[PDB]
């Protein structure tokens, strides 16, 4: 039961990590340091979602 | 109307003994600063603290006295028109001078002596530079010249640039000139690099200085007070274009500024201007060299790296540079890397000349004190770059 | 770096667009299901206090099967003049393609899709189909 | 085995969502796009890490 | 004895945390950084005092 | 269980507090202030820790 | 936006002042005793070699039940002309109150006077005093 | 031997990390925020080597 809910918790993380990036577009080359902050939290979220 | 003042006669010779009292008071509580930091901050908790209000302040007040002491630009440059316009008409010219930046300041002592070398550029331009107004026309140029007397302040230094539009500095006349008296020359240096050749002994703007130019002086001379007021020179010109001279001038030679670095026990210091950068390089760039030396790979250049303690002899190094520190230098733009065993931080100490009771030593320029008292040896930037090159 | 996009799969195909334009990314919510609009145009959601028609890309290029699980999700946009919102399998990944990446649009008797192909994102293997999301949602058949 | 890793992963997460909040609203109204982010992302991270 | 003085850190560290948030907002937008870190400092001082 | 708790609740007041002289650090001569309540705040949580 | 103030405890009742008056926040310190000077003022401490008078609010105001503890606070202020400091039993709570939270002081008798009181702010069930800090310490009493 | 091997790497951490504060004073004010980190990353490399 409590995997079923750190899949989905870890489902959501993607949700909002993936936004981070989005947000961080529009800034240009100054948001460049939440994009690999994005993209690692947004990498963390598979593989703690697929472990 | 905005607002007026008043001033009185102050002698020149009373100005200058603040110097001295304000001089040695900077010095002071540079050395007494140093040793707070040094000790615990128990018993040095506010004293450390008022002495960062008193380190701006003191400067505050020593700059003060120094800008009471300079005079405006507007001064210096009044003199030049009488040099312009009158040998225009003389020789046939046109010629009209242009100021920029006349509320910059300048200290008295430095006025009396930069009139002469200024003045030797401008009588160069107005011979040699500048062509007569037919000449100037038939290459497309405008008949009327335009000299440019620019200066401007830089923190704790003053610029002072001389810009002109003649015929500019020729730069197959200076290599052929530079390398009859035997000096390093080459075909890669740009128009800007050869035109720092000019400062050879009896050399300046034309080959014919003594016989044309009546008093003794040119770009030798020129750069000979300019030594003995710690300044330096630069100059940008090329062919068909123009000839730019620059000069600058400091204002406080008592402090310098530079890590202190440690080998084995002894200690010494690195001027912070010649240091680029530093890490700890690794099997991944380290390559050796001929003569049993080695280099250091940055960004696909292999610089030449110099062992310090093999210089002074110092036993018990880190030869090795893998457990050591190596920290890039630079000196007359080429950039060399130093081998060290550890360091310390940045830390403005005092000069102190070593002349006083023995004289200068290959490899060393000037020392201190630290805050406990033990010596510190200031290292030579410009001794280290020659040996690179023996190597 | 290049101009950025958001990749997202339908299926098996895949499809980029403009990042900027994308608002924010959430679920399959509830919808209200409109028998005058077409097949393609499942129903509008109340987002923010503004009705922002759903659109299903998946049935627009009349694919094998469409899911409704909760794999599936939908992308916020934001066309300045109104915000329309379009259903995906699943979101990629945010890349950078740069001005040799992106590769012109094909040639063709008939317009068909180039009405909109700013390019294709030919990153080395994978194969990018950029769509400029205005013209997308702005064309003849979505208008 | 795998949850001590993705215990960590968890933990991880929480630790980029707070330097990614704090910068957010580090200063500028404009740090409002990434901190409604970086907050919900440090919410779920927890909320993973302690499940 | 212990809990007596973690008790009491626990209060200081409650005025301190807050001591923060105090010049962090008279500092204004500069300031909402550390008035958001601040915030969170404080709620882990009740929480460690009222444990 | 609850010392478990307060070493937790402890442990993450030195993470908020070591991100908050990390925010001064970057600031410059404008976090001074804050870098003093910030490092007085991490030796209490080190106390109350180690307590 | 409202106007912010920082609330302090004394014991049983509570008061605020004007944030941006206020300096900085530090424990209690030694002081020195002036020479024939009232009893709510303990004394004056060194502080960056600027001499900080230290007052108690609590003492000032005549309560009835006084009290000492070890965790004493004393806020720092910077008024426009001169720079004292004020003893707290422990800060409360910095809140931003507004036009209508800001009531006038009350119509009874209380500690001060009216003059020295800016308003009442409210906070929910927990009515704050506001203190006119300002010209209390700077006050012809104070000079 | 691994401990001398941590303690190998852990040198090397010190100095690499020392190398990042003097870097970082170099700059002037474009490097104050990894003054305290480089200086706190160092700190670590010597309580670890010399653990």
């Amino acid at each position: 039961d409590i995997i079923s809910v750190i899949d989905g918790i870890a489902f959501q993380t993607n949700i909002l990590a993936l936004n981070a990036a989005v947000e961080a577009a529009r800034a240009g080359e100054q948001g460049r340091g939440f994009a690999v902050v994005a993209g690692e939290v947004r990498n963390l979220a598979q593989r703690s979602a697929q472990a | 109307r905005s607002n007026e003042s008043t001033s009185i006669r102050v002698a020149v010779e009373k100005v200058d003994q603040l110097i001295n009292l304000v001089g040695e008071l900077v010095i002071t509580q540079s050395m007494l600063a140093q040793r707070s930091s040094e000790l615990d901050p128990v018993n040095h908790g506010d004293l450390i603290t008022s002495m960062g209000q008193l380190q701006r302040n003191a400067r505050d007040l020593q700059e003060s006295v120094m800008s009471i002491r300079m005079m405006p630009m507007e001064y210096v440059f009044s003199r030049y028109p009488r040099l312009v316009r009158d040998l225009a008409g003389k020789l046939g010219k046109q010629v009209e001078l242009t100021l920029v930046g006349s509320s910059t300041e300048l200290d008295k002592s430095l006025i009396e002596r930069i009139i002469d070398p200024l003045t030797h550029l401008v009588r160069n331009s107005l011979d040699h530079g500048i062509e007569l107004p037919e000449k100037r026309l038939a290459a497309g140029k405008n008949s009327v010249g335009n000299l440019i007397l620019s200066a401007e302040h830089q923190g704790g230094n003053i610029c002072i640039e001389v810009t002109d539009d003649g015929a500019g500095l020729n730069r197959e006349r200076i290599l052929a000139k530079a390398a009859s008296q035997g000096l390093t020359v080459s075909e890669n240096m740009s128009d800007d690099e050869v035109a720092m050749l000019i400062f050879a002994p009896g050399f300046s703007t034309a080959e014919q200085v003594t016989d044309v130019s009546g008093r003794g002086v040119g770009m030798d001379v020129v750069k000979r007070n300019i030594q003995k007021m710690g300044g330096h020179v630069e100059i940008q010109s090329k062919q068909g274009t123009g000839t730019t001279i620059r000069i600058l001038l400091p204002l406080t030679l008592a402090i310098l500024d530079g890590m202190s670095v440690r080998v084995a026990d002894e200690v010494f210091i690195l001027p912070l201007n010649a240091v680029m950068e530093s890490l700890q390089p690794r099997e991944a760039d380290l390559h050796p060299l001929a003569g049993g030396e080695r280099v250091l790979e940055v960004r696909g250049e292999y610089l030449p790296i110099v062992e310090l303690w093999k210089v002074f002899n110092v036993a018990g190094a880190k030869t090795e540079a893998t457990q050591g520190i190596v920290v890039i230098l630079q000196s007359g733009g080429r950039r060399y890397a130093l081998l060290v065993d550890q360091l310390i931080g940045q830390h403005q100490v005092v000069v102190k000349n070593l002349e006083s009771n023995y004289r200068k030593v290959p490899g060393i320029s000037a020392a201190t004190i630290l805050g406990d008292g033990s010596v510190a040896l200031i290292v030579d930037v410009s001794a280290l770059q020659a040996i690179n090159r023996e190597q | 770096s290049g101009q950025e996009f958001l990749v997202f799969t339908l299926g098996d195909e895949e499809y980029g667009i403009d990042i900027l334009k994308v608002q924010e990314i959430r679920g399959y919510d509830q919808v209200t299901r409109i028998a005058n609009t077409p097949a393609f145009i499942k129903g509008v959601t109340n987002l923010r206090g503004v009705i922002v028609p759903i659109v299903d890309l998946r049935i627009k290029f009349s694919q094998v099967d469409v899911d409704y699980n909760d794999n599936t999700v939908v992308i916020v946009l934001n066309l300045g003049q109104r915000v329309v919102g379009i259903v995906v399998d699943g979101v990629s990944d945010v890349l950078s393609l740069t001005a040799e990446q992106i590769r012109p649009a094909p040639e063709f008797a008939v317009t068909l899709s180039t009405e909109y192909l700013t390019g294709l994102g030919a990153l080395g293997d994978r194969m990018l189909i950029l769509v400029n999301i205005e013209k997308l949602l702005n064309s003849e058949e979505m208008a």
